[PDB]
């Protein structure tokens, strides 16, 4: 054991003689491909995505690269990994939304959504005709009655909720910031989080952001429209960084 | 066709034969077997001959052979699965 | 009417730690008997009994249906049915064919086996459940089975009492109609024995 | 990496990648060179159109496609696959249209399009397209716009593009261009400069030009630059080609 | 290494209608000889054995009145594609009222060549090509034809033509003795001469089965006596 | 596709199907399970494997499924698949019993479950089912009946045989003791309690360690019961105080 | 479903699924038959006389129809399959026909499926052959043969199996007009035949006859001993009177 | 475009064994551990719940979960495969629910779960679940604890351990634990049986218990497991 | 050889081996040759036989009174493809009552070609085609590959030992548009010419010719029908 492989254990989703999913696997090797990475905090009173915006070259409309979508009008997510297999999984999250409302007569909460993705992934895990997604799902939402929401969900099917997440290739190093600043309790406020996720992004790649450079999502209690803050109340939250 | 006529008649012209007996129909009976099989009939043949006790071998001596070699050794051949270089 | 092609009566009624269910015993087409001796009444289980009037090849048929759902049942769980689950077995099978239903009107009579409390019940002819605590009945002479045991049905009898009551109902009923009779049959059911008696009838 | 990893496009390779997506792009790398450039009143489309024989017709072969009244395609790669997916952009535009009753938006066309285009690269019961295509359009109600569609099934935005052979080098030439505020008419005679330019007449044999319009100076309609301005653009083009 | 039964070789060609190619070369050989007063079919019936009824190995068959067909190679698959051309022509005269031409029925036999293949199909759609070489010999309006098929699909018309083990032979003393004025007896006689040279077992009249078409008379098997007949004037 | 396909339903070269073999092997390694047929009735006794000191006994038995009111059966080698089988028999004379509105007679179930087997043998690109059968019963035809399948569906009748591992010699000490035409449930009983003495590989053998199933005609009514622990233990009792009465004798 | 192509052809031209049937069929228990006047008789060696064994349950001889019966060699669990399947053909016979069912017929129904069995997707030959066996209306006697491959003749006498190949000899050499004269001869030549391949016994001999319009008759043990009796007799009054 | 592979990924090898089945088990023996133990009065589910760090939110996601209002289950192995399942059988006790009127004996939704788990056994183009499952019931008076693995197989427990050192669990268990046992006894003895294995300081958020008296099955508050774990 | 057997799997190097094969099938068909004036649209086949004592293969085939083609490959393909070509030309006139354009119907083929190429166990269609029309376009040479592409030529040739009468063609292009129908289909036949060893030649028995034009429906000449086109050539002995 300890790496070994029998048969097609590392070609199609079979169980190699160790128990693992050697395709999986390589799925979540393949979400780093991108060369990105998205962080993912909640608030007191809201939720903030926060994302690297490269745009390598100027012969590119800017404004139609974001990897913030917007699934309901409620709930937005962030993409990480392989772009088409994301707008895939987004079309997909977006017609089971709709469909939920439209079965259920009320707005679909964002762990359902997860869940039902998460869902939909494990099958591909599970036949072995096509091959995982090399992506990876961030949601965020207000739900009715248990606050601010922040989930996820992996390329084998695994799904979960989140005080603060972050994926793509600063992911440990994202991962080992925040769960150093959430153990310290304080008010998370909209600024604090907004803030907060920026911050991490940026010591995370050492880089002070131009405002150009990365892209805000949010959503709040008092306005739970998923809202794409533009360039310049993004650089409105940059400056204010230079204060402290 | 043509060629194993000459690998019988190349094989066999070096042993007492029946001249009667034409190498043609065996070819024939031969599709697809490399030279060497051919070989193991004009030997086999001798076995036979030898088998009784006669010095000429006839038709149907090459055609047991015939029959007795590549029919019967047919499962192992190998020259099927080597000819799509396997 | 359709169910008044074959004809036929069946009524169950509670005791007091017994049940019973009776029918006619005739098999007649329209005016015409053909047969005085047919099966109306189902053993689905010891001390569960299910009672069919209606069209008679829905009958049998309903019947079949019915044993081999049972049988699987009974084999899958290692238990006899309890009477409700029978009710809603029944049910089920009816309404597969809501659009084109089986013309039987079913009735459940039978003891719970863990226990011994008597069940009775009916349904439509599309699986619509209905049960009781004295009797049910279904038939061409239903209005006269209600008659009768509306004013003969006590609550705790005990098995003979509950016998001579389901009898003369039946029996009164039926010879009001025109097409049930033909005999009288007659399962009364308790804890530890069944009873099944074919009474003296008309045969007109 | 070729160990059994590269055979399907159901099987990630032990890094995370998915090796027939990038041999189709390959495929794409290995054909004539095809760039598209958007100015403030339309799109225009230029290919880099390879004589492979003097027996093949003036205008055989083209790679410049009506995808819908609005809306021009141009491709490069393995043709046949350009030309399904020109097929298939065709009835998702229809439909579009017979579902809700107006020219469908040419973001959405592309979404459409580029998710079918992905679609083929999950299962090992088909192979990737190997074609690159670019979709222009202009209208009143959202500009001009131009995306590009790889064989992975992305699909995105650009101001100038450009596909095939000399990508890069054509992506150069094109950053020298102000597009964002040159006219339509104006920028025929950089797209055609831009592939003279970009064109290696040592390698390859005699080529043919092709253009495309569409915007404000077409009412929206996407169409053929006429012989007229064709020959002015490359005129314009030899010219410039001597310093 | 496994490849699909659709697959090309370099040289261009599927590697299972060749190797079906070369599951003909194994049969009992045949020869069709066409001729303005009709056409002769003979084939070779190889007996195994005297304890086997040689009356029951039927390598021709009639596909309708007026054309008949003899068959090399795999007789199993054979009768598949010989049910399919009689229910053919059937059709077609049902249809139209008028017989089958033999290059019309030929065709459709054809048809049902390069069928084969696995997935995207029926499940009861043909696994592998049909190992059979065909002649079919008929009567029809362009007068006596003779046309030869193999599992490539391909059919061509024929004057003289042999399929089979003893194929080049055969073919070969078939062009030494063949014009296109031969009468019907010396196709016959040239038909059951070849056949006696490549033959392994002697010639006899439960030996070989003989057929022939004419403009005037319908599908005629040879019986043992009519075969006698012919066998004593070698 | 066409590499990762196993290719279940194929010849071997020397003429043989090799799942339908190694499928063979896995019932090899499976609990012991033996039937004696009798003039009185007919018997399954089988090894229980499930023998832990945590299991907690919810059902009526472990390797003796109830078919058919008249009809019962043993299984050896992967327990799910006994489960689908056992179910579809159970379906199979179900169906029976509403097309005729009689009991299925004991062969025609078999070779109507056998079939399925063969099924999975010659298409499908599916594994067999690792399973044997033992199958006892009674009908108005033929009596009292034991049966065998296969996973190859390949099914026979026998008066006494037996399945899983050691059967072998399970079959040959049955060879030796058998009594045709002289057999009682009794005596059979006395066998049984032998040969699984001898073939299990835990020798003095507890109740815990074997389930006996009995089938035997009543008053017109077909009984299909399983002895309770203390029966059993009645007759291990009586082999040993057997088996040290004949070692006295020397 | 299943879509695969099992049975395919061979660089050599062969069928090999086919020719691995046929070994199969090879490791049969062997059958032989032979065709008399008035009787049909076929027979069939090793019973695997296990003793605990119901003879009934492993006949290897079945009846088609009153008409017709059929013995078999190979995989019994195929047999069974094929001999259901041409039954409920011979029924099928006689509703669309009220004639009955010929020998000839039912044989080329087995042949075909077979042969279908040898040329679909997904599917492997039945690895059974067969001796089909009857008496056809006009009174003639008929015996036929089937193969994996689903080819299929007449016979006068054969045998299929182990050690066909020595039966086969046996019955060549000692089939003639003599032996087969009366039925008892020709019972007599198939036990004859069948104790030169068979464990040496009498209890390891199944022998079935069809004689006329009348049913199928099995033998009891009791007179396949009696019969095998005046063999070793015969083989005593006349071999060893002599030699 | 697409179909599905129609073959066997589980096949008998030469020695007779499903070795993808194994494999699978092999899964399942990798997981966090669960144990589960009836006691006359009731049934008890436990199993760690142990996250990756203080960013997961462990009110979000459950590993015991009710399948109806009298069973529960538990799980060992993979997660999503899991989550299938536990899908699957509140449809099937739905269904059973809708025909008979009464809710699902604890066996028949495990004969029924192990079906369904045995299916992909044999259906073409998949793996076996990596999932084994310990399903608690309250049915007919007493209480019910079956496990299926797999292969589709299912055995009846009195008490049981599986994932990650089963074995030793299994042994604690077997000495450290008998009947006449009252569910509060049980939950403290499956506390007690999965602190053998925990590496770290259980807290009332790393691991999740689940119980079912003939009152119905229920998760224990974190607030209880709590009070529980304060011994 | 693991990027051989199978038409969904692209090589390493950007290329699909199994319909390279395919269109290597194309070559194994004897010669034939296809062009236009501005009135006319001829094809010229060298047609083939097995042996001396069999008919030689017909490689001009009709589709509509508009249309015929010129075939070069497995002739089961040719013939699936001709008999969706005929009934796509029944179904146009049947729907529309006007002919098939013939740039549609080419596309119909390119459609119909490239779905085997895409899905597994699917094999390309192992003909090559030349297709002559004549529609409100004028005439129409155009070319078909395996590869499911296909070009509108001015002229052009396929099959084996092509490469010659490509040569010929591309050196007398200049001519074609003028010509008169007798000296398009005698430029035809020194294509095909050029396309065998000075060994052996045209005659009435190994030649097939096709003719559409704007007064004149397509028109197959096989036998003594040819001869007034071939009596009328001058030999060449170079």
């Amino acid at each position: 054991s300890r790496g070994s492989s029998a048969g097609f254990d590392r070609h199609i989703t079979i169980f190699s003689p160790e128990g693992r999913l050697y395709q999986v696997e390589y799925a979540f090797k393949a979400i780093n491909q991108g060369g990105l990475t998205s962080v993912a905090v909640r608030g007191k009173d809201c939720a903030v995505i926060v994302t690297q915006k490269k745009v390598p070259d100027k012969l590119l409309d800017s404004s139609t690269v974001t990897h913030l979508f917007k699934i309901t009008e409620n709930i937005g997510c962030v993409m990480t990994g392989m772009t088409a297999d994301s707008r895939s999984q987004v079309q997909r999250a977006r017609y089971e939304a709709a469909n939920w409302k439209y079965k259920y007569g009320y707005e679909i909460p964002v762990d359902m959504l997860c869940k039902r993705i998460a869902d939909i992934s494990q099958v591909y895990t599970q036949n072995a005709e096509m091959r995982p997604l090399g992506c990876c799902m961030i949601l965020i939402g207000i739900d009715e009655e248990q606050g601010p929401q922040v989930y996820k969900c992996d390329p084998a099917g695994y799904y979960c909720g989140f005080k603060a997440t972050a994926a793509g290739v600063k992911q440990t190093e994202s991962t080992s910031f925040l769960e150093k600043k959430v153990k310290k309790k304080f008010d998370w406020t909209f600024e604090q989080t907004v803030e907060t996720a920026i911050t991490c992004l940026s010591t995370v790649l050492s880089i002070d952001f131009k405002p150009s450079e990365i892209e805000v999502g949010v959503v709040t209690v008092e306005n739970p429209k998923f809202r794409i803050l533009t360039e310049a109340e993004i650089d409105a939250h940059l400056v204010a960084l230079a204060e402290r | 066709l043509e060629g194993r006529t000459h690998i019988f008649k190349i094989h066999a012209r070096s042993m007492s034969v029946e001249r009667d007996i034409r190498f043609e129909l065996l070819a024939r009976l031969c599709p697809n077997s490399t030279g060497a099989e051919i070989r193991s009939v004009c030997t086999e043949a001798g076995m036979f001959a030898i088998r009784a006790r006669r010095k000429i071998a006839t038709e149907k001596d090459f055609l047991e052979a015939v029959n007795k070699v590549i029919k019967s050794y047919a499962k192992f051949s190998a020259t099927p699965r080597y000819m799509t270089y396997n | 009417s359709i169910m008044s092609y074959n004809g036929g009566a069946v009524m169950a009624m509670k005791g007091k730690n017994c049940v019973a269910i009776a029918a006619d015993r005739r098999f007649g087409i329209q005016a015409q008997m053909v047969t005085t001796d047919f099966q109306k009444i189902f053993p689905m289980g010891d001390r569960l009994y299910i009672g069919l009037a209606g069209l008679a090849t829905d009958v049998q048929t309903v019947a079949q249906r019915l044993k081999f759902r049972l049988n699987l049942y009974e084999l899958k769980e290692g238990r006899q049915i309890k009477p409700y689950t029978l009710m809603s077995m029944v049910a089920n099978l009816l309404y597969e064919k809501r659009f084109g239903p089986y013309y039987t009107e079913p009735v459940i009579a039978g003891l719970d086996p863990k226990t011994f409390k008597p069940f009775i019940c009916s349904l439509d002819l599309i699986g619509c459940p209905m049960v009781t605590d004295d009797f049910v009945v279904s038939g061409t002479c239903a209005e006269q089975m209600y008659g009768m045991c509306e004013s003969l049905w006590e609550p705790n009898m005990d098995p003979d009492h509950l016998f001579e009551t389901i009898s003369q109902a039946m029996l009164n009923a039926v010879d009001r109609d025109a097409v049930s009779g033909m005999g009288v049959i007659v399962h009364i059911i308790e804890k530890d024995k069944i009873t099944t008696r074919t009474l003296k009838a008309r045969m007109d | 990496i070729g160990t059994g990893y590269d055979l399907s496009a159901s099987t990630f390779s032990p890094d995370g990648r998915v090796f027939q997506v990038e041999y189709a792009m390959k495929a794409v790398e290995n054909s004539s060179t095809a760039i598209g450039i958007r100015c403030k009143d339309g799109v225009v489309f230029g290919v880099e159109k390879l004589v492979l024989s003097k027996l093949y017709e003036e205008g055989s072969n083209k790679r410049l496609f009506n995808v819908d009244r609005h809306v021009g395609m141009a491709v490069a790669g393995l043709l046949a696959d350009a030309r399904s997916l020109a097929d298939i952009a065709r009835e998702e535009a229809s439909n579009f249209r017979s579902n809700f009753g107006y020219n469908i938006p040419l973001k959405h066309l592309a979404d459409r399009v580029a998710m079918y285009v992905h679609a083929y690269t999950l299962y090992s019961a088909v192979r990737p397209f190997g074609c690159s295509f670019m979709l222009g359009s202009y209208s009143v109600n959202d500009g001009a716009q131009l995306y590009m569609i790889d064989p992975s099934g992305v699909s995105y935005g650009y101001w100038g593009c450009a596909i095939g052979k000399a990508r890069q080098a054509a992506k150069t030439e094109i950053e020298k261009l102000q597009m964002k505020e040159m006219t339509c008419r104006d920028i025929v005679k950089e797209v055609a400069k831009i592939i003279y330019i970009v064109h290696d007449e040592v390698k390859d044999k005699a080529f043919e030009l092709e253009l495309s319009w569409v915007g404000e100076l077409t009412n929206g309609r996407h169409e053929i630059v006429p012989k007229d301005i064709r020959e002015e653009a490359e005129k314009y083009a030899k010219e410039s080609l001597k310093e | 290494y496994d490849r699909g039964v659709n697959t090309f070789s370099p040289e261009g060609r599927l590697f299972q209608v060749e190797y079906a190619i070369e599951a003909i070369k194994l049969g009992s050989t045949a020869i069709g000889i066409q001729t303005s007063e009709g056409v002769c079919l003979a084939v070779e019936k190889r007996i195994t054995s005297p304890l086997m009824e040689p009356s029951s190995i039927e390598k021709i068959v009639e596909i309708d009145a007026h054309i008949g067909c003899a068959m090399s190679g795999l007789i199993a698959d054979a009768k598949t594609l010989i049910d399919k051309a009689r229910v053919e022509t059937q059709n077609h005269w049902f249809t139209y009222n008028e017989t089958m031409t033999v290059e019309s029925v030929t065709q459709a036999v054809s048809n049902l060549a390069l069928q084969f293949g696995e997935e995207d199909a029926d499940p009861g759609a043909m696994s592998r090509p049909f190992g059979v070489a065909l002649l079919f010999g008929g009567v029809d309006e362009k007068g006596p034809q003779l046309f030869h098929m193999d599992p490539s699909g391909t059919f061509v018309q024929c004057d003289a033509r042999a399929i089979g083990s003893a194929s080049e032979g055969a073919q070969s003393s078939l062009q030494e003795v063949y014009h296109k004025s031969m009468t019907l007896k010396e196709a016959i006689k040239s038909s059951l001469i070849i056949l006696k040279q490549v033959m392994e077992e002697k010639l006899n009249a439960t030996n070989i089965e003989l057929a022939t078409v004419q403009p005037g008379q319908n599908f005629h098997m040879f019986t043992k006596e009519e075969l006698e007949e012919v066998i004593k004037d070698i | 596709s066409r590499r990762y396909d196993s290719r279940t339903t194929i010849f071997s070269p020397e003429g043989r199907l090799y799942q339908v073999e190694y499928a063979m092997e896995a019932i090899g390694h499976a609990g012991t399970c033996l039937g004696i047929l009798a003039n009185d009735g007919v018997l399954l006794a089988a090894e229980r494997r499930n023998i832990h000191k945590l299991l907690d006994e919810v059902f009526f038995s472990e390797k003796i499924y109830k078919l058919n009111e008249d009809m019962a059966c043993s299984v050896a080698g992967i327990t799910s698949d006994a489960n689908v089988l056992t179910n579809e028999l159970r379906l199979i004379a179900q169906r029976y019993l509403l097309q005729y509105q009689e009991p299925i007679p004991c062969e025609q179930l078999v070779t109507a479950l056998c079939d399925i087997k063969q099924a999975y043998t010659q298409f499908g690109g599916k594994r067999p089912f690792g399973v044997s059968l033992l199958y006892i019963g009674w009908d108005k035809h033929y009596g009292f009946q034991l049966y065998q399948s296969d996973p190859s569906g390949n099914y026979g009748g026998w008066k006494a045989t037996c399945i899983g591992n050691n059967s072998a010699a399970a079959v040959s000490m049955l060879k030796q003791d058998y009594k045709e035409g002289e057999m009682t449930l009794k005596s059979a009983l006395a066998l049984a309690i032998k040969v699984l003495n001898k073939t299990m590989d835990v020798s003095k053998l507890s109740a815990e360690k074997v389930e006996i199933a009995t089938l035997t005609r009543e008053n017109g009514k077909t009984v299909i019961r399983v002895l309770k622990q203390k029966e059993v233990e009645q007759l291990i009792k009586k082999h040993e105080e057997e088996e040290a009465k004949a070692e006295r004798e020397k | 479903s299943y879509d695969r192509a099992i049975t395919v052809f061979s660089p050599d031209g062969h069928l090999f699924q086919v020719e691995y049937a046929q070994e199969a069929v090879k490791k049969g228990s062997t059958a032989v038959g032979v065709r008399g006047r008035d009787i049909v008789v076929l027979g069939v060696e090793k019973k695997s006389v296990a003793k605990l064994q119901d003879e009934r349950t492993v006949r290897k001889i079945c009846a088609l129809d009153d008409n017709v019966c059929m013995a078999f060699a190979g995989l019994t669990a195929d047999a069974r399959i094929v001999i259901n399947r041409a039954r409920v053909e011979c029924q099928s016979h006689r509703l669309t026909v009220e004639d009955p069912v010929t020998v000839e017929y039912i044989t080329r129904y087995i042949a075909s499926l077979k042969q279908r069995y040898t040329q679909s997707n997904g599917r492997r030959p039945f690895g059974i052959s067969a001796l089909i066996v009857g008496f056809d209306f006009d009174g003639t006697p008929r015996l036929y043969q089937t193969d994996p491959s689903g080819t299929y003749h007449a016979w006068k006498a054969n045998a299929i199996g182990r050690g066909a190949k020595s039966v086969r000899e046996f019955l060549e050499k000692n089939y003639t007009d003599e032996a087969i004269e009366t039925d008892d001869l020709t019972i007599k030549l198939v036990i004859k035949a069948l104790l030169e391949v068979v464990q040496s016994g009498g209890k390891n001999i199944e022998l079935a006859v069809m004689r006329r319009d009348q049913s199928l008759k099995i033998l009891n043990p009791e007179e396949i001993e009696k019969y095998v009796a005046e063999i070793e007799k015969e083989k005593e009054e006349n071999e060893k009177k002599k030699q | 475009a697409e179909r599905g592979y129609s073959f066997s990924l589980t096949t008998f090898s030469p020695s007779g064994k499903l070795v993808q089945i194994e494999y699978a088990l092999a899964a399942v023996a990798g997981g966090a551990p669960s144990v589960g133990i009836k006691a006359a009065n009731g049934v008890v589910l436990a199993t760690e719940k142990k996250q990756k760090s203080i960013l997961y939110d462990e009110r979000s996601v459950h590993k015991v979960e009710p399948i109806t209002k009298h069973i529960g289950l538990v799980y060992s192995g993979m997660g999503p495969d899991y989550r299938v399942l536990v899908h699957r059988a509140r449809k099937l006790a739905q269904q059973y629910y809708l025909v008979y009127q009464e809710p699902i004996p604890t066996a028949q939704l495990v004969q029924r779960v192990a079906s369904v788990m045995q299916e992909y056994t044999q259906s073409g183009g998949v793996r076996p679940f990596g999932v084994s499952l310990l399903i608690c019931g309250w049915n007919e008076g007493r209480p019910y604890l079956f496990q299926s693995d797999p292969s589709g197989a299912y055995f009846a427990w009195k008490a049981t351990a599986m994932g990650k050192n089963y074995v030793n669990g299994k042994t604690f268990l077997e000495k450290r634990y008998n009947e006449d046992l009252e569910l509060e006894d049980a939950i403290h003895t499956a506390i007690l049986t999965l602190k053998e294995s925990f590496e770290g300081q259980m807290t009332e958020d790393n691991i999740e218990v689940g119980i079912c008296n003939e009152a119905g099955f229920r998760r224990l508050t974190p607030t209880e497991v709590k009070d529980y774990l304060a011994a | 050889n693991q990027y051989d057997n199978d038409v969904t799997v692209w090589s390493p190097q950007g290329r699909i081996h199994q319909i390279e094969y395919a269109m290597e099938a194309v070559k194994q068909g004897s010669a034939t040759v296809g062009l236009k004036s501005k009135t006319h649209a001829v094809l010229v086949a060298l047609k083939r036989a097995q042996s001396e004592l069999a008919a030689h293969q017909k490689k001009i085939l009709h589709v509509d009174n508009h249309i015929g083609i010129s075939i070069a490959g497995l002739t089961a393909d040719a013939r699936l493809l001709c008999n969706f070509m005929r009934q796509e030309c029944l179904d146009s006139r049947f729907v529309f009552d006007r002919p098939l354009p013939v740039s549609r119907l080419v596309s119909l083929i390119g459609s119909k070609t490239q779905i085997p190429t895409q899905r597994y166990g699917r094999r390309p269609y192992g003909v090559g085609l030349l297709i002559a029309g004549y529609d409100d376009m004028g005439p129409h040479i155009f070319q078909t590959c395996p590869s499911a592409n296909y070009f509108d030529c001015r002229a052009m040739s396929i099959g084996a030992r092509s490469q010659s009468a490509r040569t010929y063609l591309e050196r007398h292009m200049s001519e074609f548009m003028e010509c008169n129908l007798n000296e398009l289909v005698k430029h035809g036949l020194r294509a095909l010419r050029e396309t065998l060893p000075a060994e052996q030649d045209l005659t009435t028995k190994n030649v097939s010719i096709g003719i559409v034009g704007k007064d004149l429906e397509f028109t197959i000449y096989d036998d003594d029908d040819v001869s007034p086109f071939l009596e009328g050539l001058e030999e060449r002995p170079q």
